[PDB]
RNA sequence: UUUUUUUUUUUUUUUUUUUUUUUUUUUUUUUUUUUUUUUUUUUUU
C-alpha cells in the first residue's frame, strides 16, 4: 500500500502562482504513476498533469498547457507542480494520484492511490 | 623493455607488438558511481492489451521487444515475497525488516520514451501464467548456434506444458532468428536478471519455474570462477590450498585478477552473479576469455583427476600450452598419488598408529602430503622433466575417453599424453 | 581460513568462491512446530459424480486434479485394517488399541477453498474398484521420461486387467503429458504417500494392490541410505564395521549427516520414509545430492565386491574421484580377500584346529580379518599406492561387464581399472 | 617511427588508406620469419600455426 | 621448330575472427531405463 498527502494549497491572487507538493508514505521503492487531477464545484473530476517513475515521460490538459509544470523528487518521495498563472476556471479540489506502473495515463480509472486533496480557489 | 642490439653491426632494435586494452570492468566499480540500476519501460498500453500484442506477434515473426518488456512487466509485477532475513548488496538495501519484496524492487523503473504493434482478444488471464515463462525461455534458447541443443524449447514447451496442457510453442521455426534478437536489448536482460536473483532468494516460490531459462543469466561471462569452484571440488583441496598450486606467472596474474575484495562473489545473494544483464561490467574480470590460463589448468588439472565436465572444456587461444601443461601434471600427480587415506572413526579407542622405526632410508620416493613447497623440491630431484611414472599416469587417465569434441581439453590431454 | 600472501610482492590474496546454502530439513524438526499433518481436500461434490468426472476428464486431455483428490478421497474412504499392535511416529498415536485404522487416519482432514468440470453417468461402482489404482499408478509412471520405461503404464494396465478383464487406459497417448502435472499437487503426494503407509502395516489386504505406484513415494530422495544398506549388505559386514572403513572425510561428514538420531530412521513403520510427498522436508537429508561421496564411495565398492545393482549407479558431479576410487579400492581388496570362511557345523564334535607352529614368518602378507587398522597399516606399508593385486583384482572385477550406459559407476569402473 | 605499438594509430590501416602500397610487416616481404615463427608455435603446441601457409 | 614447375605475380598469403562469449552444463528437481503381492531353472512327473 499506499499514501499520498497533499500540501500547498490555499487562496491566490486572479494570475498568481501556486505550487502543490504530493508527499507518499508506505512503499515509494516501487514503479508507481504520478498524476494531479482536480474537480471543480459540480464539475466531473478531470486530469490536469502527469509524470512517469523516471522523471522524463510528462503531459498536461489542454486547458493548462504552458502554465503548470509536474516534477518529482523519488528520493525524498514527493512531486512538485508549479501552477503560474492562475485563473479563477483553475479553482477546484486538486488531488494527488498513484498508479502502480511505468507510465502515466490521461484517465481517473488508471490511478490506484489517491489523496484527500486540497482546495484551491483563485 | 630492454635493450636488444643485432650483434653483426651493433644496430638497436625496438621489438614491439600491436598492442589491445580490452580493459575490465569490475561490478562494485559501477555502484559507486550509480546508487541504482535503472529499467527502462514502457507503462502506457494494458496488460491485457500487451497479452494480444505478444500472442499474436508471437505467432507472425513480427514482435517488438518494447512490447515483450512492457508485458512481462506487469505481467511479473504482483509477484512477492517475505524476506526471512535482511537482503543488502553493493550498498543498496533492497529488503527492509519484514516486508515483502517484489521482483523489480530490485531495480528502479524509469519510463522508455510506441510500436504501433496489433491486437488480440479472447486471451484471458489464463496465459498469464505462462507466457512470461515462455518469453523468458526463449532467452536461454535463443543464445546457442547448434541445432540440437536449441531443442531446449521442447522444455520450455514441456514446462509450460506443465502449467497448461494444451500449450504449443506460439512461434513458427523460422522463429529460431526472432528471439536471438531479444538478448540485444539491455532492459529485457535486466528483466531477466532480476527475475534469476529474485527467485535464488525465494527457491520455493510457486512460480520458480520461471527461473528455467534466465539461469543462464546466473555467472554468465564468470567460467574461469567456476573452474576454480570445480578445481577446489575436484581436488579436495581448500581455496588457500590450490591457490599455492599456482605454479604459472599468468595464471598468477589472472587469480590476482579474479580475487580482488570488493565484489561480493562469496556473498550467497548479490549483483554480482548479473554483472552482465544488469549492465553492472561490459567486459567480465571472471571469464575464460580474460582468464585463460587459468581456465585451461585448472580444468585440465580436473581432468587428470577424473573429471566428466572437463572432457568438453574448450581449448583457449594464445597460451603456453606446454608451460601449463607440464604445471597440471605435477599437480594431478600430486594429487593423484597422495590419496592422503585417514582414519576417521574408531570402536574400541583404538586408531591407526604410525610406525616410525622405519629407517632404512626409503629415499627418492615421492613426498607424503599435497605440500607445494616438497613437491616442487621432488620435482626439482627429477630435473624439472616429468617422471615415465607421471606421463604413465596422465595416460592412464586420458586413454579409455571415447566421444570427444575438437578444440576440447578432452581431445587435446588424449592427444598429449595417450600414445 | 589462514593468510595467503603472493611471495613476488607480498601482497595478500583472499581466494574465495560462491556459496550456495542449500540446507538440509530433516524430517523430525517439522513435528515440533505442528503435531499433524494436513490434506487439502474439497468435499462438495459426490463420489457418483466425481467417478463421471474424472473418467470423462482421463478420457480427454482435461482433469481437474482436484477432482481427482476429492475423487480419491471418497474412493478410498471406507478402506480399513485392525491392527496387532500399537502405532505412533513422531509423538503421533494414529493407532489407539485395537481399534481399527483408516487410510486418511494418518493426515489430518482440511477443506480445500471450483472446478466447473464435466459429468458422466452409466459409470457404476465397477469403476470405483481400479479407478483409484489408476490414478495412483499414473503417479508412478509419470517420473521418469524415458520413453520404454514409461511403459509401466502397461504394467498398471495389467494389474487392472486383474481386477476388471476389459480395462484399457482412459488416457490419450498424448496423456504421456497429462499425469506428469499431478507429482505437483501437494494434497496428491499426501495422498499416494498415506496409501503406501497405510499398506505397508496391512500387507495382505484385499487392496494392497493399490500399493503399486506409490511404492516409488517410500524413501523417495533417499539413495544414499539405500545405498548404506546395499554396502552393508554386499560386504556383509555389520554396520558399526563398514562406518569404520569410511576414510575419506566428505564421507566421514555426510555419514554424520544421514544418521541423526531422532528421525526414526530405523522404525519399521514410520512418517520418515514418506517425507518428501508429506511435505515433512522439502530438501532430503538422505539423497545422492546431498551425499554425492557416500553414494559413489558405497556403490563403487559393492560394484567391486560382484554387485549388480551398482552397474547403473550414476555417477555424481563434482567430488574427488582419485581419494574416493582408492578408498573403495582397498575397501573392496580387504573384503574380496578376506573370505574368512570359518566351520559353522560338525558332526563327531570335530573342529578346525588352526596350527600355531607355523613360524617360517610369513610377514608382508595382508591381513587376515577386515580390520581397518591393520589394513591402513598393510596399506602404509604398500606406500599408500595400490599394488598391483589390488589393480589387477579389481581389472577382474570390472572387466565382462557389457551394457554399460554413460555416466553410471559400472562404466567408470570398467574404463578405470579395465586396461 | 612508425606507431606499430600505439593502440589506436593510423598504422593497422596503411594499406586502405593508400599509406603504403608495399606492406613491410606482410608475410610476401618476411618469410623467413613467418615460417619461423610459426612453426616454433606449431611445435609449442599451437593451433592457429595448424593451417599457416 | 618447340618448350620442357598440369608455377605465376597486382597487393596478399590460419577453408582466422574479435561484439561479448564459450562443458552440443544446467540441478526447482531427482537421479539402479529397480521395486515388492507372493515369488524368483523361458523345470517337470
Amino acid at each position: 500500500q499506499v499514501q499520498l498527502v497533499e500540501s500547498g494549497g490555499g487562496l491566490v491572487q486572479a494570475g498568481g502562482s501556486l505550487t502543490l507538493s504530493c508527499v507518499a508514505s508506505g512503499r515509494p521503492f516501487r514503479n508507481y504513476r504520478l498524476g494531479w487531477f482536480r474537480q471543480a464545484p459540480g464539475k466531473e473530476r478531470e486530469f490536469v498533469a502527469a509524470i512517469n517513475w523516471g522523471g522524463v515521460i510528462t503531459n498536461y490538459a489542454d486547458s493548462v498547457k504552458g502554465r503548470f509544470t509536474i516534477s518529482r523528487d523519488d528520493a525524498k518521495n514527493t512531486v512538485y507542480l508549479q501552477m503560474n498563472s492562475l485563473k479563477p476556471e483553475e479553482t477546484a479540489v486538486y488531488y494527488c494520484a498513484a498508479f502502480d506502473s511505468t507510465g502515466s495515463p490521461i484517465v481517473r480509472d488508471n490511478y490506484e492511490y489517491w489523496g484527500q486533496g486540497t482546495q484551491v480557489t483563485v | 623493455s630492454v635493450t636488444v642490439k643485432r650483434i653483426i653491426d651493433n644496430t638497436v632494435i625496438v621489438p614491439k607488438l600491436p598492442a589491445n586494452e580490452d580493459p575490465v570492468e569490475y561490478p562494485a566499480d559501477y555502484f559507486r558511481k550509480s546508487k541504482e540500476i535503472p529499467l527502462y519501460i514502457n507503462t502506457t498500453k494494458s496488460l491485457s492489451d500487451l497479452r494480444g500484442y505478444v500472442y499474436q506477434g508471437l505467432k507472425s515473426g513480427n514482435v517488438s521487444i518494447i512490447h515483450v518488456n512492457s508485458y512481462l512487466y506487469g505481467a511479473l509485477k504482483d509477484i512477492r515475497g517475505k524476506l526471512d532475513k535482511d537482503w543488502s548488496s553493493f550498498g543498496i538495501n533492497i529488503g527492509k525488516a519484514g516486508d515483502t519484496i517484489g521482483i523489480f524492487d530490485l531495480v528502479s523503473l524509469k519510463a522508455l520514451d510506441l510500436p504501433d504493434g496489433v491486437s488480440d482478444a479472447s486471451r484471458t488471464s489464463a496465459d498469464d501464467k505462462w507466457l512470461p515463462l515462455y518469453l523468458l525461455g526463449l532467452y536461454r534458447v535463443g543464445r546457442t548456434q547448434m541445432p540440437e541443443y536449441r531443442k531446449k524449447l521442447m522444455d520450455g514447451l514441456t514446462n509450460q506444458c506443465k502449467m497448461i496442457n494444451e500449450q504449443f510453442e506460439p512461434l513458427v521455426p523460422e522463429g529460431r532468428d526472432i528471439f536471438d534478437v531479444w538478448g540485444n536489448d539491455s532492459n529485457y536482460t535486466k528483466i531477466v536478471a532480476a527475475v534469476d536473483m529474485f527467485f535464488h532468494m525465494f527457491k520455493k516460490h510457486e512460480c520458480a519455474s520461471f527461473r528455467y531459462g534466465t539461469i543462464v543469466s546466473r555467472f554468465k561471462d564468470c567460467a574461469a570462477l567456476a573452474t576454480f569452484g570445480h578445481l577446489c571440488k575436484i581436488t579436495g583441496m581448500s581455496t588457500e590450498d590450490v591457490t599455492t598450486w599456482i605454479l604459472n606467472r599468468e595464471v598468477a596474474d589472472e587469480m590476482v585478477q579474479m580475487m580482488l575484495p570488493g565484489q561480493e562473489i562469496d556473498k550467497a545473494d548479490s549483483y554480482m552473479p548479473y554483472l552482465i544483464d544488469f549492465g553492472l561490467s561490459s567486459k567480465s574480470p571472471y571469464s575464460s576469455v580474460k582468464n585463460p590460463a587459468f581456465h585451461f589448468w585448472g580444468q585440465l588439472t580436473a581432468l587428470l583427476l577424473r573429471s566428466t565436465r572437463a572432457r568438453n572444456a574448450r581449448q583457449p587461444d594464445d597460451i603456453e600450452y606446454t608451460s601449463l601443461t607440464t604445471a597440471g601434471l605435477l599437480y594431478a600427480y600430486a594429487v593423484g598419488s597422495s590419496a592422503d587415506l585417514a582414519q576417521q572413526f574408531c570402536v574400541g579407542d583404538n586408531k591407526y598408529t604410525p610406525d616410525d622405526s622405519t629407517g632404512g632410508l626409503t629415499t627418492n620416493a615421492p613426498p607424503q602430503g599435497r605440500d607445494v613447497v616438497e613437491w616442487l623440491g621432488w620435482f626439482e630431484d627429477q630435473n624439472r622433466k616429468p617422471t615415465p611414472d607421471m606421463m604413465q599416469y596422465a595416460k592412464r587417465a586420458v586413454m579409455s575417453l571415447q566421444g570427444l569434441r575438437e578444440k576440447t581439453i578432452g581431445k587435446y590431454a588424449k592427444s598429449e599424453f595417450d600414445k
